C-alpha cells in the first residue's frame, strides 16, 4: 500500500516522482533528507523514517533514493520488494541506472511508474514480458500480460534450444579470531539462461536428500536443502507434493532457484594471518593461505583482502605467489593470486611502518575477506540429474550447465 | 565468462 | 517564456504539439509551477497517437487537485476513450479515471467504469477492479450508492486469476474503510 | 487546415452532427460534459472542429479556448423556448469580448423535424443577428437525423476561411 514513489538523488531533490493516492502532499519528500540528516548522526536510522503521519520507505541505490511513502498501515515488505523489482526493471530497460538516466529517459520512466503500479499496488512487474507494448524505440497488450503463464510470451522462435544453467555457490564463512568457525552456509542459487521456442515444461531434477529418501536412494551423495526459495514460474504445490521442480521457463536470464544449507565441510580457503602489531613502529602480517580442498581444481583470480591500520606507510612485501597491490581506499592489502591450486599452502609476508604519533580516534577491526572463484566444483554436492524438455510441437533440445563456486560473505575476522 | 559447460542427460531413466 | 510554449501547443501539426507537451512535462519534472498552462494541453489531448496520451493524461493526474474548477473539460473524453476497441487505451483511461482527485467529477465517471466493470477483455478489468477502490478513497457513499461492491464480488467468483487477486485487493481495501459493518 | 467551434446550450444537437460529419452515423451520445474534437477533411481544407457543451458548470470555461481563436459556429435551441433566451443572453456574454474579433459567425437551425421548430428568419429576429457589429453572419436550417444542410454551411465556411477562389 505505496502512496507516492519518488526517486530521489544525493542532494534529496527530486529526480522523477510519481503519486497514486494523494494521502501524501508532493512537498512531503522535502522532509526526508533533513529527516535523513538528522537520523544519521544519532544512530537511529532506519529504512522505515517518521514526518508525523507520513512514513518514508527507502532504499539506496548507486546515486539514487527511491522513496516511496505512506500514510496509512502499509504492508512494508511489499513496498520494499516493489522498490527492488523498479530497480531491476529499470537496470533492465537502462544498462545503468544513476541520474543521467532519470532525467534522459522520463519518456519512458513516467510510463513505467504508472503501469507497474496502481493505487499502491503492484499488478505487472515482469520486465521481460513488459519490453512488448512499453518501449523506448503502441500495438495491443499481449496476453500474457493477463493469463495464468504471465513470465513466457508465446510466439517466440529460437534457431537452436539451447537451455543453459549456472549452479554457482556462494560459501558464506564467518571464523573467529580464536581459529574456529561460528557460521558456515552455502547459498547457492541455480541461474538459468533459456533460450527455447514454443511453451516448454521443463522437470529439473535434483539429487535432494528428501526426494532420495522417499524414492530408496539413501547411501548415495545427497544434499539437504535446508531452504529452497524457486521462482514464480516453479509449481510450489506440485514441489510441496513429491519435491518435484516443474515450471514454464522465461524468455532469457533469471534465477531459478536459491538454495541454502549448512557445511560440516572445512572452509575451502584457509587465512592463517598472525599480527605484529608493535605500537608507535611498525605492523608485520606473517599471514599464509592453505587450500583446504581437493588437489585437482583451481581457484581463479582470488582477491585475499587483509584489513590495515588507517595510517600505515611505506610498505614492503615479501611474498611467494601471486602479487600485492595496496589500496589505501579501502585502507586493506588486496594478495591477489592469478590461480591458486587445491593443496598448496602460500605465505606472503607484508610490513608497514605506523606513525611515530598516536592517533585521535579509534580505528575498527574489520575481517579478511576473500573474493575466491573455483570453476567446476561444487561445495555442497549438488548434482542435477536430468532435465526433461516437454514440448507439445516436440524437438531434442541441449541442455547444458557448469558448475561454479564463488564467495558470498567469506570473512574471516581479526585479532 | 570463459568457462565451458558440460551436457546434461535427458530422461535419466 | 510560456507564451511561445502555449502558441506552439495551440498548432496544428503533429511535431510541434507534442514536442510542447514534452517540454511541459519536462518542465513538470524539474518542479517549475507549470500548473497555470492547465487548459492549452488538455485541448491537444484527443490524438490516435498512443506515446503523447501517456504525458497528457500524467499532466492530467498531477495537475487536477491544484486546478480542480478546470478539470471539467476532460469528462467527455475519457468516457469516449473508454469505447475504444484498443484495450490498452481503455484501461489507461480507467487508471487515469479514478486518480484525479476532484470530487465534482466522480459523479459522471461511475457509468464507463460501471461498462468497464462488465468488459470482456481482462486487462480493463484488473485495471478497473483497482479503479473502484481509486473511487471510494474519494467517496465511499456514491460507489455504495451505485453498487459497486455486488458488483466486485462477483469478479472474485471469476475465472483468469489477476483479475481476481486484483478484487481481492481492492474489497481489501474498501472493507479495510468500512466500520466492518 | 482551419479551427472552427461548435458553442451553444446543451442537448441541441451539436455533438450529434458533429459525429456525422465525422463519420455518417446517428450515435448514442452522453450530455457531453467535457468537449470533442475531431477533424473532417473536405474541400482540401481540414476542418478542426471544437464541440463544447453547453451545461451551467461548462459555460464560463469557454474563455479558456477563446486564445488564438479564428472561427465560431453558434447552434440556436429552438424546440425549448424557455432556454433560448439564456441561450441568447450565453452568446452575448460570449460576444462581449474584444479577443474573439476576428471569427466568422454561421448560426445553424437544428433538429429541424418538430412542427415547432422556427424557420430561418424568426430565429434571426429572435436572436438580434442583424445588430452584430463586425460579424459576418449567416444562417441554416439542419436536421440532424438526415444530414441536410450541413455541407451547404461547410461550404459557406469554405467560402469564408479562404478569401479566394
Ligand atoms: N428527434 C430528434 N432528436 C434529436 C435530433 N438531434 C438531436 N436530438 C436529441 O438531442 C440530443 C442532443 O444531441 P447530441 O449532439 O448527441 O448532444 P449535444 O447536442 O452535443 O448536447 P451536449 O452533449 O449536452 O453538449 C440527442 O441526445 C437527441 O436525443 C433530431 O434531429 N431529432
Ligand atoms: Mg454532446
Amino acid at each position: 500500500s505505496a502512496s507516492a514513489v519518488y526517486v530521489l538523488d544525493l542532494k534529496g531533490k527530486v529526480l522523477i516522482c510519481r503519486n497514486y493516492r494523494g494521502d501524501v502532499d508532493m512537498s512531503e519528500v522535502e522532509h526526508f533528507m533533513p529527516i535523513l540528516m538528522e537520523k544519521e548522526e544519532e544512530g537511529m536510522l532506519s529504512p522505515i523514517l517518521a514526518h508525523g503521519g507520513v512514513r518514508f520507505m527507502w532504499i539506496k541505490h548507486n546515486n539514487l533514493y527511491l522513496v516511496a511513502t505512506s500514510k496509512k498501515n502499509a504492508c512494508v515488505s511489499l513496498v520494499f520488494s516493489f522498490l527492488y523489482k523498479v530497480v531491476q526493471v529499470f537496470s533492465e530497460y537502462f544498462k545503468e541506472l544513476e541520474e543521467e538516466s532519470i532525467r534522459d529517459n522520463f519518456v519512458i520512466i513516467y510510463e513505467l511508474l504508472d503501469e507497474l503500479m496502481d493505487f499502491g499496488y503492484p499488478q505487472t512487474t515482469d520486465s521481460k514480458i513488459l519490453q512488448e507494448y512499453i518501449t523506448q524505440e503502441a500495438p495491443r497488450p499481449p496476453a500474457t500480460v493477463t493469463n495464468a503463464v504471465s513470465w513466457r510470451s508465446e510466439g517466440i522462435k529460437y534457431r537452436k534450444n539451447e537451455v543453459f544453467l549456472d549452479v554457482i555457490e556462494a560459501v558464506n564463512l564467518l571464523v573467529s579470531a580464536n581459529g574456529n568457525v561460528l557460521r558456515s552456509e552455502i547459498v547457492g542459487s541455480i541461474k538459468m539462461r533459456v533460450f527455447l521456442s514454443g511453451m516448454p515444461e521443463l522437470r529439473l531434477g535434483l539429487n535432494d536428500k528428501v526426494l532420495f529418501d522417499n524414492t530408496g536412494r539413501g547411501k548415495s551423495k545427497s544434499v539437504e536443502l535446508e531452504d529452497v526459495k524457486f521462482h514464480q514460474c516453479v509449481r510450489l504445490s506440485r514441489f510441496e507434493n513429491d519435491r518435484t521442480i516443474s515450471f514454464i521457463p522465461p524468455d532469457g536470464e533469471f534465477e531459478l532457484m536459491s538454495y541454502r544449507l549448512n557445511t560440516h565441510v572445512k572452509p575451502l580457503i584457509w587465512i592463517e594471518s598472525v599480527i605484529e602489531k608493535h605500537s608507535h613502529s611498525r605492523i608485520e602480517y606473517m599471514v599464509k593461505a592453505k587450500s583446504q580442498f581437493k588437489r585437482r581444481s583451481t581457484a581463479n583470480n582470488v582477491e585475499i583482502h587483509i584489513p590495515v591500520p588507517n595510517d600505515a606507510d611505506s610498505p614492503k612485501f615479501k611474498t611467494t605467489v601471486g602479487s600485492v597491490k595496496w589500496v589505501p581506499e579501502n585502507s586493506e592489502i588486496v594478495w591477489s593470486v592469478k590461480s591458486f591450486p587445491g593443496g598448496k599452502e602460500y605465505l606472503m609476508r607484508a610490513h608497514f611502518g605506523l606513525p611515530s604519533v598516536e592517533a585521535e580516534d579509534k580505528e575498527g577491526k574489520p575481517p579478511i575477506s576473500v573474493k575466491f572463484e573455483i570453476p567446476y566444483f561444487t561445495t555442497s554436492g549438488i548434482q542435477v540429474r536430468y532435465l526433461k524438455i516437454i514440448e507439445k510441437s516436440g524437438y531434442q533440445a541441449l541442455p547444458w550447465v557448469r558448475y561454479i563456486t564463488q564467495n558470498g560473505d567469506y570473512q574471516l575476522r581479526t585479532q | 565468462t570463459s568457462y565451458d559447460y558440460c551436457r546434461v542427460p535427458m530422461e535419466d531413466g | 517564456e510560456i507564451f511561445e510554449l502555449k502558441a506552439e501547443l495551440n498548432s496544428d501539426k503533429k511535431e510541434k504539439k507534442k514536442e510542447a507537451v514534452k517540454k511541459v512535462i519536462a518542465s513538470m519534472t524539474v518542479g517549475k509551477d507549470v500548473s497555470a498552462l492547465f487548459p492549452d494541453v488538455v485541448n491537444c489531448m484527443q490524438t490516435d497517437n498512443l506515446e503523447l496520451k501517456k504525458l497528457v493524461y500524467l499532466y492530467l493526474m498531477n495537475y487536477a487537485k491544484s486546478q480542480p474548477d478546470m478539470a471539467i473539460m476532460a469528462v467527455n473524453t475519457f468516457v469516449k476513450d473508454c469505447e475504444d476497441p484498443n484495450p490498452l487505451i481503455r484501461a489507461l483511461a480507467v487508471r487515469t479515471m479514478g486518480c484525479i482527485r476532484v470530487d465534482k467529477i466522480t459523479e459522471y465517471l461511475c457509468e464507463p467504469l460501471r461498462k468497464c466493470l462488465k468488459d470482456e477483455d481482462p486487462y480493463v478489468r484488473k485495471t478497473a477492479a483497482v479503479c473502484v477502490a481509486k473511487l471510494h478513497d474519494i467517496n465511499a457513499q456514491l460507489v455504495e450508492d451505485q453498487g459497486f461492491l455486488d458488483t466486485l464480488k462477483d469478479l472474485i467468483s471469476d475465472s483468469n486469476p489477476m483479475v481476481v487477486a486484483n478484487a481481492v485487493a481492492a474489497l481489501s481495501e474498501i472493507a479495510e474503510s468500512h466500520p466492518s459493518s | 487546415e482551419m479551427r472552427i467551434l461548435m458553442v451553444g446550450l446543451d442537448a441541441a444537437g451539436k455533438t450529434t452532427i458533429l459525429y456525422k460529419l465525422k463519420l455518417g452515423e446517428i450515435v448514442t451520445t452522453i450530455p457531453t460534459i467535457g468537449f470533442n474534437v475531431e477533424t473532417v477533411e473536405y474541400k482540401n481544407i481540414s476542418f478542426t472542429v471544437w464541440d463544447v457543451g453547453g451545461l451551467d458548470k461548462i459555460r464560463p470555461l469557454w474563455r479558456h479556448y477563446f486564445q488564438n481563436t479564428q472561427g465560431l459556429i453558434f447552434v440556436v435551441d429552438s424546440n425549448d423556448r424557455e432556454r433560448v433566451n439564456e441561450a441568447r443572453e450565453e452568446l452575448m456574454r460570449m460576444l462581449a469580448e474584444d479577443e474573439l474579433r476576428d471569427a466568422v459567425l454561421l448560426v445553424f437551425a437544428n433538429k429541424q423535424d418538430l412542427p415547432n421548430a422556427m424557420n430561418a428568419a424568426e430565429i434571426t429576429d429572435k436572436l438580434g443577428l442583424h445588430s452584430l457589429r463586425h460579424r459576418n453572419w449567416y444562417i441554416q436550417a439542419t436536421c440532424a437525423t438526415s444530414g441536410d444542410g450541413l455541407y451547404e454551411g461547410l461550404d459557406w465556411l469554405s467560402n469564408q476561411l479562404r478569401n479566394q477562389k
